[PDB]
């Protein structure tokens, strides 16, 4: 479910990275390291109607601290304002025979491959190359059942 | 990365977009391939001399006798089925924001 | 000579060997009808089978590919 989060990150219309700037610089008024910490996490969420653990607040910076530095910089904020603005394992599988065309209970590449030609857009070499292993996440070749449901989190 | 997330996103995007064509479509290759099917097995009806009908009335009441049998014994695979499905799903299955903006500027 | 036998074809006797003509008009219809409903039932329940060992094959890949 994570790069379906950059992809509204990089589609953010610059009138918008405007007022999340804006009012990150705010919320950013007494740290040091000049990031969203725990004390400027803990002042924002109980000021806006909440309570919460400081061993549950480092819990909601870790989840976009692609920097493990425990502070939220702005282009980790983002990342934080587009987890806050799907498709059903129960529609994903008669989903998924339409793509396993053979039957065998896999999605191997020519599979996936003539799938992507039948878009309408147009294909490329280097889309195939990550999108096979953004499935592939052991290799085999092929996309099984678990794959396909954490490969397409959230696709509309 | 190669390509954009955002890429990635519209093709991912655009696989179900057609998969649900793909299936759209499969449900009315089949529900052709029934009423196809439900004219070679209910070939509908066309009339008889009053005694000599009788003997085909016998005949569809007992063509009914046989055909809720044959759907019976189909019935109790779909069912047999089911059951192991759930035992086989068990198996494996062991195995704020807009709130921000408005209080900041 | 068999009592399931002589019993079971005798449902016939008692539900058509009996009346009218202009009632059996109006009944191999509805004696058809019903199959046609039985013969859908039963096309549905083949349509269904034929898928259920598609979602078995798959299952039975993945208590395997996650061992
Ligand atoms: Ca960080
Ligand atoms: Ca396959
Ligand atoms: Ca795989």
């Amino acid at each position: 479910m994570d790069d379906i989060y950059k992809a509204a990150v990089e589609q953010l219309t610059e009138e918008q990275k405007n007022e999340f700037k804006a009012a990150f610089d705010i919320f950013v008024l007494g740290a040091e390291d000049g990031s969203i910490s725990t004390k400027e996490l803990g002042k924002v969420m109980r000021m806006l109607g909440q309570n919460p653990t400081p061993e549950e607040l480092q819990e909601m910076i870790d989840e976009v601290d692609e920097d493990g530095s425990g502070t939220v910089d702005f282009d980790e904020f983002l990342v934080m304002m587009v987890r806050s603005m799907g498709k059903s394992e129960e529609e994903l599988s008669d989903l998924f025979r339409m793509f396993d065309k053979n039957a065998d209970g896999y999605i191997d590449l020519e599979e996936l491959k003539i799938m992507l030609q039948a878009t309408g857009e147009t294909i490329t070499e280097d889309d195939i190359e990550e999108l096979m292993k953004d499935g592939d996440k052991n290799n085999d070749g092929r996309i099984d059942y678990d794959e396909f449901l954490e490969f397409m989190k959230g696709v509309e | 990365s190669k390509i954009s997330a955002s890429r990635k996103l519209q093709l991912k995007t655009l696989l179900l977009q057609i998969a649900k064509q793909e299936l759209e479509r499969e449900a009315e290759e089949r529900r052709g391939e029934k009423g196809r099917a439900l004219s070679t097995r209910a070939q509908p009806l066309e009339l008889l001399g009053f005694a000599e009908l009788q003997d085909l009335a016998r005949q569809l009441h007992a063509r009914v006798d046989k055909v809720d049998e044959e759907r019976y014994d189909i019935e109790a695979k779909v069912t047999k089925n089911i059951t192991e499905i759930a035992d086989l799903t068990q198996k494996i299955f062991d195995l704020s924001a807009d709130a921000m903006m408005q209080a900041l500027l | 000579r068999e009592k399931k036998k002589i019993l079971a074809e005798r449902r016939k006797v008692l539900a058509i060997d009996h009346l009218n003509e202009d009632q059996l008009r109006e009944k191999a219809k509805e004696l058809w009808q019903s199959i046609y409903n039985l013969e859908a039932e039963k096309f549905d329940l083949q349509e269904k089978f034929k898928q259920q060992k598609y979602e078995i094959n798959v299952l039975r890949n993945r208590i395997n590919d996650n061992q």
